């Protein structure tokens, strides 16, 4: 459900039963991903389990009742389920927690069956007509409905024969055996008897027959038993002509086709059996012996239909409760051929669309009775999005749509399908899914080959060209045209002007050979970079109530760092970048983009204080002692922009490049996109909300100091420029305050690194530690 | 068959003792043979009615294995008409059982190279390889010495990167099995009364095992092959003291020094030659020709279990032979207190080097005897 | 050890009140645009 | 909260015993279709409710 | 060991960023619609 769903599993529970202690959720959501069966298959001791259940019970038949009727909904974790509930009723103290946090969170806050089918047809052609998105149902007219019990079946209002009765004892032996026979069928065809009659049933169940009174002992007590025959008959002949017409799901209508096949098999036989009674050469014991594989098949048809009609099973639900039905048996045979032939050929439509769906990629839905229920979603909005919509609803996973065997690997079948079918847009049943499951294995090998030769090194290369800023030089063109905007923040005007300026800067610098910097468009964040950082860092956390008034204006004022890059890519590209890496993506590029813009600013301020040299020395002991702090600024910048480029940036590329050129799966690709990025993060102290906020304060009163310098060192370059206690006064107070707010965040940085190193132990903090103490004079004051 | 041939046994309620309940494929942190057992008592209990039992256990442990190697791959009415039996249907069940066993443990061995592995910690784990410790130990020493180290090799950074410069240099090494070795300390080096005379060397080296033949290849032969790599450390150690005295006698009582170093010297080869046969030799042996090839999945964790039974026991890590072996202890470190003055190009030390080292040879002797 | 418990136990912490408050904001959607 | 199979799994749970939050019940019915262990899921709602 | 929990807490200073992400993300879609 959640892409943390223990997590979120574990906080709902400890809400719910006001337990935020103990362990702790952690334990529990480590020991419930770390514990796990592969899939919900294995059996438990389940009779013990019911005898526990019943133990606890009030009254087990309608625990009983409940259990089989789920059974009959082809229900997943239903043993286990039942095992679960009963190793948690053994202890009475989860038992009473359990009970207590109910308590607590309660406190604080007619119808015959053929009417029930036609109900329900009715109701699952306008849910396929929904599921489907409007497209195309098997409707057709039907008068089969309209008499149902007239055509060989039994329905609610089914008898005997008002025009054949005749008292049977007073008929001799002979002929009581011969209208008995023939009643029976009658009742094994699905019609009436004359002395057997079919009597009416109140919802979808086995059609009861009521045998005569009047028959002899023996020759009633052997009607009886055939009559197990002859409601199987007719309950079959009811299903075959309920499913005969094309409302409900491929497998219900090829089920239908299979039984009603069956059936007439079976017809066959009983008219030939009607005959032999009828010359005198059959008995009672050799009907029930004639077909007792035939009546077991018979027994267990009923059985998987019945529970197909109580639990409206279809599609891969009815191919679930077939697969259920021939399994729960398993192995040795007097009977199960025919099931196992009927749940065949009930597949046969839906291992067809499988088939395609995972051989080609080609899906759709004819009653969404499939494993997919079709959402039409778009693929270029994935990159708009922070939730990818083609994994999750373009194709959805359900426990009533997709087959018991499928279900064992349907993600990778509904992997494969979906690179196949991106691959496009650019099968048998058997009682083991091995057999067919080492085939979806083999199609998804391919699958993911063949979809990665379709999909393809130039992304990434742009991707590094601009949002990593290699070739900087345009990024150096930019920090000018940005100069100019530092009053309010840039998303207050459109991107269409900052593009255009970008595009007339980029035909003067080398940039013809790169065809995939139009992929790249400008974004207006409603927040600036300082402040984003600072939310994402405060959030799910103390911090967002304290910084929730904070604003850029005490701090370095934002009119160039609202600006980012973006990479919107086509389809099925556009599956590739989502919008939860493209929010990483923005922040990583106007954090890069503003400390290059602070750096080039800082080299600047150097290079233009060139025109000191025509001034003695001993007249700019202010301006030496600024110039000194403004050079350690400098030089801690470059230490921290060298260090995160080419110690973070250029490893993680080509861990990324690596990780990329080994790998094909499109998703394993989009994980190690994902890794890098959160190493990134992580390296840009992203991670430690004390850090960033460090990392934010420097470099704003870095900036300010250059901001600060810029004025009186431009208007002292134009005055040595146009000439060829002043200097005191040019240098103000606020360079001492500058200078020490420099030095106590960089003290800080420093301590807050070595004390993450040692508590924390991430990988990137010892570096800045080693940076920030290189002189031999911070190494013992870290 | 269905367990014999795939490796999974069904049940469908669930009231036997024969069961599957397979751990998942997605957790590869276990062996592979903790799939389901779980006993069920059967409904008969009079005479106890059983199924053939000399398969019984058979299946179980043919399908856990089977299920393992998926990852990569009596008539007393009168009428063998007579005679009630199985035998008959075991015969080509157990044909397969036998079968997948053996192409399992084969895949094994042909695979995964658990005799390479078995060579591996041999060669690395206990110190097997001569001229790589005869510079490895003896460059320790240059940044260590006289037993104790002295504020070095506290943490697996010092001794683990001069490890890495020894690596290329080797007399058995350079190979798969050979790399990925983990050299490590189990105790930092700080004694509470650091003596000039000592030759107690302790470090943990290990050899990587993959996953499917970390079953014969068990940890409990690891610790042994490493505590044989310590004693084969100490002796290292002791003919380190030994090349450096002779050194220093070379670059020149000093006379009768040398007298005293030689019978020692003499005493302690054949002590060392004794060791390095029965403990050495034929342990070695036993377990180099040892690996499996018929193919079985168990021999080779229980060949691995008796060479390293067999290695302690010659190797004098029995009770019995336990004060012997501490006194070699003594003796080497009485030869290396004799060694390390020398000639200098104290007698008195050397004196009390000379009386130590007789009395642990003494001791030794009785040692044995008490125990013959 | 003691010290990474903790860290790992407040990084569990957050990202439980996280996914707390990621499970109500997917209510408020599913509530709203649905 | 519940949902239609929810609610069906919670009126079985009732009838075999126990009274527990739908919120709770729906976090449980979660935990086994993310196909976890029996004995596992059973040991950590042991360890939330008890807790 | 304690190379688990330095694992746990290196992957769980990374996850909290990443909710703190996905929360920001969701309130700025919020804001938006």
């Amino acid at each position: 459900m959640s892409e943390f769903r223990i997590h979120h599993d574990v906080n709902e529970l400890l809400s719910l039963l006001r337990v935020h202690g103990g362990d702790g959720a952690e334990v529990y959501i480590d020991l419930l991903q770390k514990n796990r069966t592969p899939y919900v298959t294995t059996t438990v001791s389940a009779h013990s389990a019911k005898v526990k259940i019943a133990e606890f019970s009030r009254t087990p038949e309608d625990f009983l009742k409940k259990y089989d009727e789920l059974k009959s909904k082809n229900t997943r974790n239903l043993d286990p389920l039942v095992y679960l509930l009963s190793k948690l009723m053994e202890d009475r103290e989860t038992l009473q927690y359990l009970q207590q946090n109910a308590k607590e969170r309660a406190e604080l806050a007619g119808p015959t069956w053929q009417q029930s089918l036609e109900l329900t047809r009715k109701m699952l052609r306008d849910k396929q007509s929904k599921k489907n998105s409007g497209q195309r149902l098997p409707v057709l007219p039907a008068w089969v409905y309209e008499r149902p019990a007239l055509l060989g079946d039994f329905l609610p209002g089914t008898g005997g024969s008002a025009d054949t009765a005749v008292p049977i004892g007073s008929l001799p032996l002979a002929s009581q055996e011969a209208a008995v026979v023939e009643d029976l069928l009658y009742v094994l065809v699905g019609v009436d008897g004359r002395y057997i009659s079919a009597q009416p049933l109140t919802g979808r169940q086995g059609r009861t027959f009521l045998v005569d009174p009047n028959l002899d002992l023996s020759i009633r007590e052997l009607v009886s038993r055939i009559l197990p025959v002859a409601a199987s008959y007719s309950t079959v002949t009811r299903f075959i002509e309920e499913k005969s017409s094309f409302e409900y799901g491929q497998v219900n209508h090829a089920l239908a086709a299979a039984m009603r096949t069956l059936v007439k098999e079976y017809l066959v036989l009983v008219t030939q059996l009607e005959q032999l009674q009828r010359q005198g050469l059959l008995s009672l014991q050799k009907l029930w012996f004639y077909i007792q594989p035939a009546m077991r098949s018979l027994d267990i048809l009923a059985s998987l239909a019945t529970s197909v009609d109580k639990g409206e099973c279809i599609g891969g639900a009815t191919l679930s409760l077939l697969h259920d039905r021939s399994f729960s048996y398993t192995g040795d045979s007097q009977a199960q051929e025919l099931c196992l032939h009927l749940t065949k050929a009930a597949s046969t439509p839906y291992f067809e669309i499988l088939e395609k769906w995972i051989y080609r990629g080609i899906i759709d839905d004819p009653y969404s009775e499939f494993m997919v229920e079709e959402h039409e979603l778009r693929k270029e909005k994935i990159q708009e999005d922070y939730n990818d919509k083609y994994w999750d609803q373009r194709y959805t996973v359900v426990q009533r749509q997709i087959p018991s065997f499928l279900q064992k690997m349907a993600g990778k079948v509904l992997s494969t399908g979906k690179y196949l079918n991106v691959v496009r847009e650019c099968v048998v049943y058997t009682l083991k899914e091995r057999a067919y499951v080492e085939q979806i294995e083999k199609a998804f090998s391919y699958a993911s080959k063949v979809l990665l030769d379709f999909l393809m090194l130039a992304h990434l290369r742009s991707i590094k060209r601009y949002f990593l800023m290699d070739q900087g030089d345009f990024f150096v063109h930019f920090m000018d045209l940005t100069e100019e905007e530092l009053k309010k923040p840039v998303d207050d005007i459109t991107p269409t002007r900052l593009e255009a300026l970008l595009e007339l800067a980029l035909r003067m610098s080398t940039a013809n050979t790169d065809p995939f910097k139009d992929d790249l468009k400008i974004d207006l964040m409603p927040h600036d970079l300082i402040t984003q950082l600072l939310r994402v860092l405060a959030i799910e956390t103390q911090q967002e109530k304290a910084m929730v008034h904070a604003d850029p204006t005490e701090l370095t004022l934002s009119g160039l760092e609202a600006f980012s890059f973006d990479y919107v890519v086509t389809w099925p590209l556009s599956l590739i970048i989502n919008r939860k890496a493209l929010t990483r993506y923005q922040m990583l590029f106007r954090h890069m983009f503003y400390c290059k813009h602070v750096e080039r600013q800082l080299c600047s301020v150097w290079i233009s204080n060139k025109a000191a040299k025509r001034f003695s020395l001993h007249s700019a002991k202010w301006f030496a002692g600024a110039f000194t702090l403004r050079q350690r600024m400098l030089n801690f910048v470059q230490n921290i922009q060298s260090y995160m480029m080419f110690e973070v940036m250029e490893p993680t590329w080509h861990v990324l490049e690596q990780n990329l050129r080994s790998a094909s799966n499109i998703d394993d690709v989009l994980g190690h996109h994902a890794s890098f990025l959160d190493n990134c993060l992580k390296d840009c102290m992203l991670t430690n909300p004390e850090l960033l906020r460090v990392f934010s304060k420097l470099m704003s009163v870095c900036v300010m100091f250059t901001n600060c310098l810029q004025r009186f060192t431009q208007s002292m370059k134009l005055d040595s420029e146009l000439g060829h206690p002043q200097l005191a006064s040019s240098f103000e107070a606020t360079i001492t305050k500058f200078d020490k707010n420099f030095s106590a965040h960089l003290l800080d940085l420093l301590a807050r690194l070595s004390i993450y190193s040692t508590s924390d132990c991430e990988h990137g903090m010892a570096s800045v530690i080693s940076r920030l103490d290189f002189n031999g004079f911070y190494t013992e004051r870290l | 068959h269905d367990w014999v041939y795939s490796g999974v046994f069904r049940d469908v309620y669930g009231e036997f003792m024969i069961q599957v309940n397979h751990e998942y494929l997605g957790c590869r942190d276990k062996s592979y043979w903790t799939h389901g057992y779980v006993l069920v008592s059967k409904e008969v209990e009079a005479c106890v009615p059983v199924f053939l039992k000399h398969v019984a256990h058979d299946v179980y442990v043919c399908g856990k294995t089977i299920n393992l190697l998926k990852l990569c791959c009596v008539q007393p009415d009168t009428d063998p008409l007579p005679v009630l039996m199985k035998h008959s249907v075991t015969a080509p069940l157990a044909a397969h059982v036998s079968l997948v066993n053996k192409a399992a443990v084969d895949y094994f061995f042909v695979e995964l190279h658990l005799g390479a592995h078995f060579e591996a910690l041999r060669h690395f784990l206990l110190m097997e390889d001569g001229e790589f410790a005869q510079s490895l130990s003896d460059l320790l020493f240059e940044k260590l010495g006289a037993g104790q180290t002295p504020g070095e090799l506290l943490s697996p950074l010092v001794l683990n990167s001069v490890l890495s410069k020894a690596l290329q240099y080797s007399l058995h090494g350079d190979t798969p099995h050979a790399a990925n070795l983990s050299f490590a300390l189990k105790f930092l080096p700080e004694a509470f009364a650091p003596n000039a005379p000592d030759v107690l060397s302790c470090l943990e080296l290990r050899y990587k095992v993959d996953w499917p033949l970390n079953i014969v290849v068990t940890e409990g032969c690891l610790s042994r092959y490493s505590g044989i790599f310590s004693f084969l450390l100490q002796l290292k150690l002791m003919m380190w003291t030994l090349k450096d005295v002779c050194f220093h006698l070379k670059r020149t009582q000093f006379r009768q020094l040398q007298l005293f170093k030689h019978e020692m010297q003499h005493f302690v080869k054949v002590i060392q030659g004794y060791i390095a046969n029965q403990i050495l030799h034929v342990t070695w042996c036993e377990f180099r020709a040892r690996l499996a090839s018929v193919g079985d999945l168990e021999e080779i964790q229980r060949a691995h279990a008796e060479y390293l039974h067999k290695a302690v026991f010659r190797g004098l890590l029995t009770e019995k032979a336990a004060p012997a072996m501490n006194i070699i202890h003594s003796l080497f470190s009485l030869v290396l207190k004799f060694r390390s003055q020398l000639i200098s190009q104290n007698f008195a030390l050397m004196q009390q080097s000379y009386s130590t080292f007789k009395y642990y040879s003494h001791f030794l002797f009785k040692v044995v005897s008490k125990l013959v | 050890m003691k010290d990474f418990e903790n860290q790992i136990t407040e990084l569990k912490k957050e990202n439980f009140n996280l996914k707390l408050r990621i499970y109500f904001l997917e209510e408020r959607m599913q509530q709203e645009f649905h | 909260v519940l949902s239609a199979e929810e609610t069906e799994l919670f009126e079985l749970a009732q009838a075999a015993g126990g009274a527990m939050d739908p919120e709770v019940f729906k976090i449980l019915v979660d935990l086994l279709k993310l196909n976890v262990a029996p004995l596992a899921v059973f040991q950590m709602l042991k360890s939330m409710c008890a807790g």
